């Protein structure tokens, strides 16, 4: 039958190793019956080999995939009902992109210095996300100095003062608060796996990809197990995943 | 909250780094101590007012 | 403390007030609007030649473009760049030595610096302010309090001076044989 | 089949500045510090009960825009420009977007009215 | 600027302002917390 | 504060005063009337059974509702029982309704229907609005429907809150007769986009692509996307490489879209003029017709596909 | 680069000067650079025999040669200065404020006052070997605390839009007549005994650790085992 | 359409190398056909040219001086009036006693900027500063007061 | 007035200005 | 030459990359004799204590290279068994000595007595006593303190150098 | 074996060949040389001037012949108008790329061609040794210019992936739809659903103006929240109702067309097979052919696609004239 579901987003930011093998077990568990659209912010890159050979562990062929971004989706928002954000831990994420993460907060219950559970709280879980670092979009402006009105010489249409006019083909980054008007919003904390640390085996990164597949099969069994009571249908069609998953 | 910070401070490699706008003070007298060419003590042209 | 008040400016304790670090505009248009971080008093003399008591700098609010990005390429250096001009010694003068006020934008600014800690009002809405209780406190305070003597001489070195010669300078700077 | 420009052996016959040439990365706020919603509690169960707990001021009519939001999660993500845009006067969004951030921040709209 | 909350004691006057500044024993507490807070 | 009155237990009737009687914190007064005395205690015993806040009322006529109440809202089932129940009975509820009320009308019904309405209530006094419910009833249970408001701008203005206790997406359409429209105008979007993509998969598995996953990925990212593609085009699939496979059934049937498209065509004006003044809506409605007589009425909405050269059964024959 | 509807000339010098025929010394100076100098400087003279790698070939040589050139007016063994970046003060809200500092942009901060700011000492405010150099701070969108680069230390004071292609200052003559004595250091006369501020200096270098383990002439020994005595 | 309009009516093709000047000059070793074009341009200029001063270096003799070796020996006089007064203000400043708000470094201090301010310190001012250093406990301070005595 | 600042530096008699507008004042 | 940027490449593969190119002939030289064993000190960490057949076998369990990951024995993923105290995880007790030395060497701007690092070098002993008994007074841990004192003045002869160093070395065999 | 840029061409200076040259002047950092062909040179140099004085990245070239393209490229990507100038340009002229090809150079066409075209050009691509991809672009010159195509790549998955990079600079959904031909049946398929939703799209807001609904945008917000919403209407909405309540009102030109929609649905229906030597019926889809028809034949096949409605019941007097023949 036509499921009820309008779609499912699967929000990132490069769309490459976590979101790609996301879309791979989100298909396989609802057995095609759902359209599953996954999407990040930077789409020039490609999907990375050990993210394909993982995949092929279990069985799910993902290399027919593409990394795109989710820019056709932002029009159609609320259209879909479901919104997946996969992106890393703010106390963990690093900008430069080439460092392995840093070390979270502790704190105690019941040497890296621990802190108090009350002095420290925990960003209580009953609170929801407004906007995530995927819920950006990309914006070219493009300021030409063949336009008089930028090559006249008091213009506030450069990045600068006594260099030149104008400014050729900038990039910045709007936000999309919108995934509050989805039926369904969910954010997923998972480390980066793309990209590989300073000095570090093949088979030390490919176990990275390992325990991002393992916290992706429990993170769809709980949305999916969600969305069952939510619609009121059976999308839990092919479980000959999750026997190999619960045992 | 001074002292778990203090500790977490000592224990970090990263910000035991001296800091010069941090440590101290560079210069506290009222005049510099070499001289940058100032004052001229001599007008110019289109000037009256001299001194 | 007038028969008719101000309406749009009011104040405490009377003019001229202590000295305050502030951020102070120009009445122009927002695109070419700056900040200039100047020390004034609480109430802004306006009969006077003398408007302010010292000017610690220039603050511009417009990101500027990354023009030495080729230079010496490191990590985050092709983003966008916001100068400021900071007068570290006089800030440091009127900070400590004539204990002047901040408003919370230069503190905020002056937190980027790196010579105040992050302000008062820069909330991080994801964390919740903390609970006190007074038996978990002195748990804490009797698990690890420092030394009397070790606690006075850091104190010491942090507010009296820093600057204590050892007994390897005090036998250098005595003299010898020919006076001694 | 030609170069273009008369010079034939410059890369770029304009000779612009080389910093014109440089790009200019970004990175939103987003991905340094999120923005969390929390959920009514029962003290302000809606999100008219909300605005109805900001209104203390006569020229801050903050009651007259119930219907200016459909729900709580758009009342709370939407910044002062989606606020002037959907027609609310400066001084009204001002304080809407200020019993906002005071509830994000734990303050909770407990605020006499000073109307009469 | 000292707040005025809905729960603090009400002066029924029609000769001055309408609420006092005298608090609740919970308002005390939390103002107690929100000072240690800042006294940090 | 306002009396509520929810008039009518069906299957959508009942969420809806059962999420009037969870929100409303004994704010609002709710009563309850149905079409049978039993039907209004048994829902009245199942709100009182699981947690009630509010005091609520069972009625058997609509004189205390309409004494009693101030907002009355309907959830029946069909359309003549609305009619009945608002204008044909003796002791209705717009025929006798009071000066101020405000009557809500969630049924679809036809354009001349919530047009009289509106004007038994404008003479009496009252407010008419008509909201036609788009949704599921477990996304009513769960608070998630869609309401197209028809009516006035303040009385639309003074129902927002309660139509927020059981519905997400609630707009304000115009004036009266605006409302019961947009849902014609959407089910014939639906049936028309339906069919497009039953007769876009079929030219796809004429032309001999056998990826129809990557197919749907890129047609959702095109300028032809619609929500009915993604629906149902994995069971189009299925529909299409096994012909012999019956179509399984669905909560959304043929007959169900066909009951609302057949309110369309009476509150359309007169087509025997140009005989076709809508090309492509007619095209989906008979095979949606064909589809409903071949025993295939009460399955899913993707067994077009099998009727689509049916649909061209009474254009070559009737011209 | 030249726009269209307006002429340009040619600078005959780069700056107003004094001539060096108008006293002996400034002719002697200028012939003893002219012989420290080269004549043509090529890709594989040693002012730039920095470039060690190819990648650093490519780069210097292409696209930015414009701006590697106005880095420096004189030739000298590199183009710029390495960074070095600085500590984070302790903040001691903890982990309630360690989001503050990370932001959007680069936060750049210079350094002005009495003894900063003047363009004459130019070359000596941001001399690194100067213990009152100008102090310059650039806080990243990540929240280090980083110096500034060359091109970033000379954007703050007037432009210096010239260049030196000849000079190469390890061809300097030193054997016959550029001999520096210690002897004119030394009519100076600088005294330790005359004047402390050298000392004070030294005193407010070296780490003042010593004065909380005072009393654990007593002199600092190691740590006297017990287990293995 | 809107592109198709503006051409490049403000840019020009570079110089090319070993090009001349519009003018008709060219950087020859012989510039006697060269000539200069700073006498044809007005005198003053309202701001700053993009080429005004663009190249202006300044002596070695700046960047070679010691610290405080450019301060001349001004002898600055005044009134015995305000001898008395200065020297009453500074006997003053340094005998304040040391509580939360004063540290006694400031008696060597005081000191100091009474030497900075072209004042000659008296006895008393370096027995005062020597006693309210004693009574502190700072006793290299109190050598430091009298080498800065026996400096003067 | 309709003449320029650089006019006597252009129409100076040996220039190469002055002496491309006599070339092609006359061919 | 430059190739497409794809797949997000990085400028540079380090903080201090292109900072090396800003020093001089001599100061690479320098710096090479301070930084060379940093990252040779953390290189042979985790291979700290074995033998040479246990070296050997660490590099006979693994035996699987794809030509871009480097010699298992240098970084090697093998688990400690002391695992360790807090900052000597990463370096050892020798290195713990050897940076102290370099950060009292920084701010000192020059030479420097031994006195200003007697206090920061008995803290780390009285703090591990346990690799204090071991190294102390040996050759090897002497030897591997004071080699960064010709950075000082490299072009400093082997007279100046070793009335320097014998300063240092008489504290180190105290 | 000399270590170079990638030598990119771009053939065709059209309504979309420019901001693809634009976008490939502007991302690729000194990475490639462009070369950029026109029938006319002062096109080329055109826009060769205004990526100039804009500020691009590399360095370009303006061709004016087929035979230094071919000879200087490495990669070629054609972007023209209509599928006849697409067969001039790769098979029917002497000088053409494909049937000169040389050994190991990527030709993709951006064109929106035949089945039958793409066939030829893809053989004849690998009898020469060369390699053919044939992605067929979705979206405006607006679209183009942010960086957000549509690309369906057709043709080998080896050349796709070195191909990725090229096609990430002005595209972000880039799909391998698999061997040559693919893409094609693809944008077919894609502009068939257009004329589809746009037929529907057209007859929903007619009846919203025959039923009285007066804005059309909470109608946009209605379809959106329920199961009615389609790009196309979101797309026209707003001008559909300004052709509707203006009935007189004349529409106005866009990028997409009457006559280009129906050359590509002339392309689908040349390419779609027939059953027992007649058409297989389609009524949706022959309804939307009518009333594009109608609007192309009255002379307003140059402006936008809401320019049906005025024509539509027009479209069944063109079946009904149909209906009277014997
Ligand atoms: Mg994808």
């Amino acid at each position: 039958m036509s499921t009820s579901s309008r779609g499912i987003l699967i929000a990132g930011l490069t769309n490459r190793a976590r979101t790609q093998m996301a879309e791979g077990i989100l298909r396989r568990l609802t057995a095609g019956t759902i359209f599953i659209k996954s999407g990040g912010v930077h789409h020039e890159s490609t999907i990375h080999p050990l993210a394909v050979k993982v995949m092929k562990d279990i069985g799910i062929d993902i290399s027919k995939q593409s990394v795109t971004s989710l820019e056709a989706a932002r029009r159609q928002q609320n259209t879909y009902d479901v919104y997946i954000s996969i992106d890393c831990s703010y106390e963990r994420r690093t900008l430069d992109k080439s460092q392995p993460p840093r070390a979270e907060v502790r704190r105690r219950e019941s040497d890296p210095v621990r802190y108090d559970p009350l002095l420290v709280p925990r960003t209580p879980s009953h609170w929801s996300v407004g906007v995530d670092a995927t819920d950006v979009r990309r914006r070219w402006q493009i300021w030409s100095p063949r336009d008089p009105s930028i090559f006249h010489e008091t213009s506030t249409r450069k990045f600068q003062d006594h260099l030149y006019e104008g400014e050729p083909l900038f990039m910045q980054l709007r936000q999309c608060p919108w995934r509050t008007q989805a039926k369904v919003s969910e954010r997923w904390e998972m480390d980066e796996v793309a990209i590989r640390y300073p000095v570090e085996r093949h088979s030390a990164h490919e176990l990275r990809f390992v325990q991002a597949r393992e916290q992706l099969l429990q993170r769809s069994f709980d949305l999916l197990t969600k969305l069952e009571k939510h619609y009121g249908e059976r999308l839990l069609l092919d479980r000959a995943l999750l026997e190999e998953f619960i045992s | 909250f001074r002292d778990v910070e203090e500790r977490r401070h000592s224990r970090d490699v990263v910000n035991e780094l001296p800091n010069p706008w941090y440590d101290y003070v560079a210069h506290a007298l009222p005049f510099p101590d070499r001289d940058a060419g100032y004052p001229d003590e001599y007008g110019d042209l289109g000037q009256w007012r001299a001194p | 403390a007038r028969a008719v008040i101000k309406r749009r400016s009011p104040q405490l304790w009377g003019a001229p007030g202590a000295p305050i670090i502030r951020m102070r505009g120009h009445h122009v248009v927002w695109k070419f609007q700056s900040y200039d971080l100047v020390v004034e008093h609480t109430h802004k003399r306006r009969n006077s030649d003398i408007r302010l008591l010292h000017y610690l700098g220039k603050h511009c609010p417009h990101p500027q473009k990354s023009l030495w990005s080729p230079d010496t390429p490191v990590a985050q250096d092709r983003h966008l760049f916001m100068l400021t001009t900071v007068d570290i010694d006089a800030f440091k003068y009127w900070f400590g030595v004539k204990r002047c006020r901040l408003s919370m934008k230069p503190w905020a600014l002056l937190a980027k610096a790196g010579l105040l800690p992050p302000s008062l009002t820069q909330n991080s809405k994801i964390m919740p302010k903390p609970l006190f209780d007074k038996e978990s406190l002195m748990r804490y305070y009797l698990a690890n309090r420092k030394d009397e003597d070790v606690m006075a001489r850091e104190k010491y070195l942090n507010y009296e001076n820093s600057m204590v010669k050892t007994e390897e300078e005090r036998a250098a700077e005595r003299p010898v044989a020919p006076y001694l | 089949d030609q170069t273009y420009g008369p010079h034939k052996s410059y890369k770029y016959t304009y000779m612009p500045d080389p910093r014109k040439l440089a790009p200019i990365e970004t990175t939103q706020r987003s991905e340094i510090v999120p923005q969390s919603i929390r959920p009514p509690t029962s003290y302000v169960p809606n999100h008219e009960t909300f605005l109805e707990r900001a209104d203390i001021h006569r020229l801050r009519p903050t009651s007259d825009f119930k219907a200016s939001f459909k729900d709580w999660n758009d009342l709370f993500t939407c910044d002062k420009r989606q606020l002037r845009v959907r027609g609310i006067p400066r001084m009204t969004r001002d304080a809407i977007r200020t019993a906002v951030q005071a509830f994000q921040n734990g303050n909770p709209p407990e605020r006499f009215d000073t109307k009469e | 600027r000292q707040i005025r909350p809905y729960y603090n004691l009400p002066s029924k006057s029609e000769h001055g302002r309408k609420m006092t500044g005298f608090l609740t024993p919970y308002r005390h507490w939390m103002w107690k917390q929100n000072e240690l807070w800042r006294n940090v | 504060s306002l009396n509520v009155g929810v008039v009518g237990m069906g299957n959508m009737g009942v969420p809806i005063a059962r999420n009037l009687g969870f929100k409303a914190r004994s704010a609002m007064y709710l009563q309850i009337h149905s079409r049978a005395l039993s039907k209004a205690k048994r829902v009245c015993d199942d709100l009182s059974v699981d947690g009630a806040t509010c005091a609520m009322r069972i009625h058997d006529r609509y004189s205390t509702m309409t004494k009693w109440c101030d907002v009355i809202v309907l959830a029946l089932a069909d359309v003549k029982a609305s009619r009945h129940a608002l204008l044909e009975d003796n002791e209705s509820l717009i025929m006798n309704a009071r000066k101020g009320q405000i009557i809500v009308d969630h049924t679809t019904v036809d354009a001349e229907t919530s047009r009289e309405c509106a004007h038994e209530a404008a003479r009496r006094g009252a407010y008419f609005l008509d909201a036609p419910m788009s949704g599921s009833p477990r996304a009513c249970f769960n608070g998630q429907l869609l309401l197209m408001v028809g009516g006035d701008a303040e009385t639309f203005q003074k129902m927002l809150p309660i139509f927020h206790m059981y519905a997400d997406n609630v707009f304000h359409m115009g004036e009266s007769g605006s409302g019961t429209a947009a849902k014609m105008i959407s089910q014939a979007l639906v049936a028309s986009h339906n069919a497009a993509a039953a007769e876009a998969l079929s030219m796809a598995h004429a032309l001999g692509i056998e990826d129809q996953s990557k197919l749907v990925q890129v047609l959702d990212a095109s300028w032809g996307s619609s929500t009915m593609l993604r629906r149902n085009a994995p069971l189009l699939q299925d529909l299409i490489r096994n012909p012999d496979k019956t179509p399984p059934t669905s909560a959304v049937s043929v007959d169900r879209l066909l009951s609302d498209l057949a309110h369309l065509d009476a509150s359309l004006p007169k087509r025997g003029g140009e005989d076709e003044p809508f090309p492509v809506f007619d095209a989906a409605l008979r095979s949606l017709a064909a589809a409903s007589d071949a025993g295939m009425g009460d399955r899913d909405l993707a067994s077009v596909v099998h009727y689509i050269e049916a649909g061209e059964a009474e254009l070559r024959n009737r011209t | 680069a030249r726009k269209h509807g307006l002429f340009y000339g040619k600078m005959r010098f780069a700056e107003q000067k004094i001539t060096f025929y108008s006293d002996r010394f400034l002719f002697r100076d200028l012939v003893n650079r002219r012989e420290a100098s080269y004549a043509n400087v090529w890709e594989m003279d040693d002012p730039y025999r920095f470039l060690q790698t190819e990648q650093d070939y490519e780069d210097y040589w292409g696209d930015n040669y414009d701006v590697y050139r106005r880095m420096f007016p004189e030739m000298i063994g590199r183009t710029g200065e390495p960074v070095q970046q600085y500590g984070q003060m302790p903040i001691w809200a903890g982990p309630h404020r360690q989001h503050a500092n990370k932001s959007e942009h680069n936060w750049m901060f210079a350094e002005i006052g009495v003894n900063v700011g003047h363009e004459a000492l130019k070359k000596l405010e941001l001399d690194p070997t100067n213990e009152k150099r100008r102090r310059f701070v650039i806080r990243q969108p990540d929240g280090t605390l980083r110096s500034a680069k060359m091109s970033e230390m000379r954007a703050w004071y007037w432009k210096e839009e010239w260049a030196d292609f000849r000079f190469w200052a390890p061809q300097m003559e030193w054997g016959i007549e550029n001999t520096p004595s210690q002897e004119q250091y030394q009519e100076h006369v600088p005294d330790t005994t005359d004047a402390d501020f050298r000392k004070q200096r030294r005193i407010q270098s070296r780490p003042v650790k010593w004065f909380y383990e005072s009393h654990y002439e007593r002199e600092v020994r190691w740590p006297d085992v017990i287990n293995a005595a | 359409k809107v592109d198709s309009f503006h051409a490049n009516t403000q840019y020009q093709h570079a110089w090319p190398l070993l090009s001349h000047d519009d003018l008709g000059n060219s950087d020859q070793s012989n510039n006697t056909k060269n000539i200069m074009y700073s006498m044809y341009m007005p005198k003053r200029n309202k701001g700053t040219a993009p080429w005004f001063r663009g190249a202006d270096t300044y002596s070695v003799k700046y960047c070679e001086q010691g610290r405080y070796e450019y301060q001349r020996y001004l002898m600055i006089n005044r009134f015995p009036s305000e001898y008395k007064k200065h020297f009453l203000s500074f006997l003053s400043n340094i005998r304040m006693s040391s509580g939360s708000a004063t540290i006694p470094q400031e008696a060597l201090h005081w000191l100091l900027r009474m030497i900075v301010d072209n004042f000659n310190p008296q006895h008393v001012h370096y027995i005062a500063a020597m006693k309210t250093l004693q009574s502190a406990g700072e006793l290299d301070m109190a050598r430091d007061v009298w080498k800065i005595m026996e400096r003067q | 007035g309709g003449v320029p600042r650089i006019y006597y530096a252009w129409m100076r008699p040996g220039s190469f200005t002055r002496r491309r507008f006599e070339k092609m004042r006359n061919p | 030459v430059a190739k497409l940027q794809h797949n997000s490449a990085p400028t540079t593969l380090n903080f201090y990359e292109k900072s090396f190119q800003q020093l001089s002939d001599v100061q690479q030289r320098q710096t090479g004799l301070l930084i060379g064993a940093a990252v040779g000190d953390a290189a042979a960490r985790a291979l700290d204590g074995y033998t040479a057949e246990e070296v050997a076998a660490v590099a006979a369990e693994s035996g699987s290279l794809q030509d871009e990951d480097e010699d298992p024995v240098v970084f090697a993923s093998v688990t400690p068994r002391e695992h360790k105290s807090g900052l000597l995880r990463h370096h050892s007790y020798t290195f713990y000595l050897f940076s102290q030395l370099l950060r009292v060497m920084a701010t000192s701007r020059g030479d420097f007595p031994v006195q200003y690092v007697k206090n920061e070098w008995v803290a780390t002993a009285r703090a591990h006593p346990d690799c204090f008994v071991r190294e102390h007074a040996s050759l090897l841990h002497v030897l591997c303190i004071t080699m960064q004192l010709p950075v000082i003045y490299p072009w400093a002869d082997d007279s100046t150098l070793r009335e320097y160093a014998s300063g240092f070395l008489e504290f180190l065999t105290e």
